[PDB]
């Protein structure tokens, strides 16, 4: 089939920037088998560009596709609130549909570090059995940042999972939940519980830990 | 112009079948090509197969293998989709799609590309049974509280802070799909830490499928 | 685009059959390499299997096809019959469509068929048109049927 590779995976701008995404083709399409689309969270995707280089209707004139052949461009003029979202490129030219894996535009802004928040087990959780050990990162940009756990300064691997929210309306910042997860009896054999943290707008590994 | 309204979500077991449909509305229902695409939580978009109505004649990914049966019912103006032995990773959002036209009625120019969307249906694949959470609390210049909703199934629950009354702060991160098959989320706000001792927080979750509703209030140990 | 010749455009004699009339419309497109040696049997495969006979209210209009991945260049053929052919019904009907003017699809692109089913819409919405077809002779037919979808998409 014809894969499609889009370019970037994700850009990072401020709003007023011109936006440039590329999608380019194993084989040629003709033009009139390409589009475009939009994709908000949550919601269905959106048509922006048919035939390569014709808006849908209702999609305002900063957007513009253009090329042929393999190389095939979406741009836009002067990025806006709600133009950050996940672009798609679609191909349909024998027969056969393939899309892009997608370009996330995301709203790109000053550098800031996450404050740290370390919350042990409850005290109905424990009486469950289990004890869910939470390391919470609030509001940070960018979105690349690690997490590690340590019980007694022991690296922890395997027993824990990430969750990252979306990029926030409010100050275009990220948020970051990770859970421990240990037995009941496994929490008791262990005194202190930490979550190591590093960002690029931290100078050192930040560290919130807690005495069981 | 034309709406495209599909069926609620479904649960189902591995190896079982799911049909979804997808009700068309004002505008020609067998002169245009119906698509079906899926879409993967977190992951993009996979075309099925399309199908016009007029002719019957029905184009499939041939990635699926006969596993896919797209039919069209155009007496009540509805499209079907039919995955049979389903599998854990064909959990998605299954999407239905209308072509779009140049202009309106009965000569609007065909333009291969989906203009008309419909909302989505939600099909889980697993062997878990419906199961409703228990809400633990995360007990907290600023500070921070908020409640951990642990083994729910299926997707989803809603989470509010004071019946809807808190949210500057909050973040209801998306859900983990842990090992025993039983998803979990966290729901924290970040507070003045002066508010702590005088101002009730109260956590409200929701889990439709069960038909579960826990409000659990957090207070400092 | 899409390839238009005059000799793609031909009257049939009476007694003809449903295979006769596929074959005869389909020896233009092999003759100009529009299609592959084997594209009568393929679009007889098909049409027994997937019938394409469209109840218009004129005059029964048939359109024969087959998948892509036997044509080679995009092209119509037309052809006017004598008498009225029965097509069995592509709606469903269990009855079939008596059929006097045959388009014969060679689309490169499955996805085209919803674009070439509104060519024909407009060949079709004309009542007073399809009356003339079985009047005209061979030129006449060409003349009219190739400005009236030169309207949009570019021919020849």
């Amino acid at each position: 089939e014809i894969v499609l590779t889009q370019s970037p995976d994700t850009l990072s701008l401020s709003p007023g920037e011109r936006a440039t995404l590329s999608c380019r083709a194993s084989q040629s399409v003709g033009s009139s088998y390409f589009a475009w689309y939009q994709q908000k969270p949550g919601q269905a995707p959106r048509l922006l560009i048919y035939g390569a280089s014709t808006r849908a209707t209702g999609i305002p004139g900063r957007f513009s596709g253009s090329g042929s052949g393999t190389d095939f461009t979406l741009a836009i003029t002067r990025v806006e609130p709600e133009d950050f979202a996940v672009y798609y490129c679609q191909q349909f030219d024998k027969s056969h549909v393939t899309f892009g894996q997608g370009t996330k535009v995301e709203f790109k802004r000053t550098v800031a570090a996450p404050s740290v928040f370390i919350f042990p087990p409850s005290d109905e959780q424990l009486k469950s059995g289990t004890a869910s050990v939470v390391c919470l990162l609030n509001n940070f940009y960018p979105r690349e940042a690690k997490v590690q756990w340590k019980v007694d300064n022991a690296l922890q691997s395997g027993n824990s999972q990430e969750s990252v929210t979306e990029q926030d309306s409010k100050d275009s910042t990220y948020s970051l939940s990770s859970t421990l997860t240990l037995s009941k009896a496994d929490y008791e054999k262990h005194k202190v519980y930490a979550c190591e943290v590093t960002h690029q707008g931290l100078s050192s590994p930040v560290t919130k830990s807690f005495n069981r | 112009q034309v709406q495209l309204m599909q069926s609620g979500a479904e649960v189902k077991r591995p190896g079982s079948s799911v049909k979804v449909s997808c009700k068309s509305s004002g505008g020609s229902f067998s002169d245009y090509t119906l698509s079906w695409v899926r879409q993967a939580p977190g992951q993009g978009l996979q075309w099925m197969g399309s199908i016009v109505p007029l002719l019957n004649l029905v184009n499939y990914a041939q990635r699926f293998q006969g596993r896919v049966t797209i039919t069209a019912d155009k007496s009540t103006s509805t499209a079907y989709m039919e995955l049979r032995t389903l599998r854990p990773q064909d959990t998605a959002v299954y999407y239905c799609a209308r072509e779009g036209a140049e202009g309106w009625g009965w000569f609007a120019k065909p333009v291969g590309a989906l203009g008309v969307w419909g909302q989505g249906t939600t099909v889980t694949v697993s062997s878990a049974s419906t199961k409703g959470p228990s809400v633990f609390p995360l007990a907290p210049g600023t500070a921070a509280l908020g409640c951990l909703v642990k083994d729910y199934f299926p997707e989803p629950v809603t989470v509010s802070w004071n019946s809807g009354a808190l949210t500057s702060g909050v973040h209801t991160f998306p859900a983990v799909l842990q090992s025993s098959g039983l998803y979990s989320l966290s729901s924290v706000v970040t507070v003045p830490s002066s508010s702590l001792g005088t101002q009730t927080y109260i956590c409200n979750v929701n889990h439709k499928p069960s038909n579960t509703k826990v409000d659990k209030k957090v207070e400092p140990k | 685009g899409i390839h238009f010749r005059r000799h793609y455009v031909r009257h049939l004699p009476k007694e003809v059959s449903q295979n006769d009339i596929i074959k005869a419309l389909a020896s233009p497109l092999i003759n100009d390499g529009m299609v592959v040696s084997d594209f009568a049997d393929h679009v007889i495969t098909r049409e027994q299997n997937f019938p394409t006979g469209l109840p218009v209210e004129p005059v029964g209009v048939a359109i024969p096809h087959t998948d892509s991945k036997y044509v080679r260049q995009n092209a119509i053929s037309v052809g006017i019959l004598a008498e009225p052919v029965n097509f069995e019904d592509a709606g469903g009907e269990p009855d079939p469509v008596p059929v006097r003017v045959v388009f014969m699809l060679a689309l490169g692109n499955w996805f085209d068929i919803t674009k070439w089913l509104w060519y024909i819409k407009a060949v079709i919405q004309d009542e007073d048109f399809m009356q003339q077809l079985l009047v005209m002779n061979d030129d006449e037919i060409y003349q009219s049927i190739y400005t009236r979808i030169s309207e949009l998409e570019v021919l020849f």
